[PDB]
C-alpha cells in the first residue's frame, strides 16, 4: 500500500514519526499488510497553498 | 493534512468506513490537527497495479 | 499546471467534458499559464471514499 | 471534492487565490457541490521537476 | 522513489505487469536506486478524463 | 499520460533528465503514446518526510 500525506510546512520530526507509526498501524490492520509494504510520503508547503471551506490557511 | 491512501480492493464498504474515520482519528493525535481540516480520500487499486519495493505481482 | 479532480461520480459524459474545458480556462485566466502547459486529470470516487473535513 | 494543482515555484499569493477562486467555482458550478465542501492543494517544485512534451520546463519567473 | 503512471484504459494485464517492471528498471537505471526503494502505482483513467496541453 | 515521481532533495539535474527520458520511452512503448503526449513531474523532500520499509530515511546524499 502507499499513502501520501500533504501538509503544510512545520512540523517536527518527531510529529512525522508519530504519524508514520499510527497510519502505517492502522492500514497495515485494515489491509493485512505488514508494515513493511506501506510506502509513506509527507509533501509539504506553505500555508497559502492550502486551502480549506474556501478561505486559504495561514503558515503553520 | 490531506491524506491519500492507495490499497487493494477487498475490504468491506463498512471496514473502509472504518478505515477512513482511523485516519482521520489517528492524524488529529499525531499531528493535532482538528477534524475540521483535515481530508482523507481512499482508492483501491487491482493488486497488478501496485509494486512495493520493486516486488512484481 | 498539472491539476487533478477528484469528484463524485455520477456527472454526465458531457458535464464532465466542460468541467475539464472549464479548468483549462480559468487556471490559464487566473495564473498566465499556456494551455500548451496545463495539464488536467479527471477522476470519480464513491461519495463513501472521501472525506472532507472529517465528515463520514 | 479535493483538488491538487501541481506547479513550478515562483506565483504569487495573489495568482494563488485567483486560481482557487477560480478553481472552485467551476469545480462546485459541475458538481453543485457547495465551495465549503472543496478542498484544494497546490504542490510546488523546480522547473527541472517539471517536464512538458518531454523537455523539462526552466524556473518559473514571476 | 514512488512513480505514479496515469494512463489510459486499454493495455492488457500482462502489459501492464510489464511497464511497471520496465519503470523499475529505468528508475534503478537512471537515478540508481535500489528496486527495493522503488514503488509503483499505476492507474487508468478513460480517454475522456485526460487532457495534455489544453487538449 | 501522466507520470509523477515522489523521491529525495538531491537528486542532480543530470539523473532528472536522465529519470524523465527513461520514464517516457516505457511510457510510449507500452501505450502508442509519443513523447508530446507525455507529462511527467518530480515531487522532492528531505529524507524524514519518506517512509519504506517501516523506517523514515536518512536524507539522500
Amino acid at each position: 500500500p502507499m499513502i501520501s500525506c500533504d501538509m503544510r510546512y512545520g512540523r517536527t520530526d518527531e510529529q512525522k514519526r508519530a504519524l508514520s507509526a499510527g497510519l502505517l498501524r492502522v492500514i497495515s490492520e485494515a489491509t493485512g499488510e505488514p508494515r513493511e509494504n506501506i510506502f509513506f510520503v509527507i509533501r509539504e508547503g506553505s500555508g497559502i497553498n492550502f486551502v480549506e471551506h474556501g478561505e486559504h490557511l495561514p503558515d503553520y | 493534512p490531506f491524506i491519500e491512501c492507495h490499497i487493494a480492493t477487498g475490504l468491506s464498504v463498512a471496514r473502509k468506513q472504518q478505515l477512513i474515520r482511523d485516519v482521520i482519528d489517528v492524524t488529529n493525535k499525531s499531528i493535532g490537527s482538528d477534524p475540521k481540516i483535515i481530508n482523507v480520500l481512499l482508492v483501491e487499486h487491482a493488486e497488478a497495479n501496485m509494486s512495493i519495493s520493486g516486488r512484481i505481482h
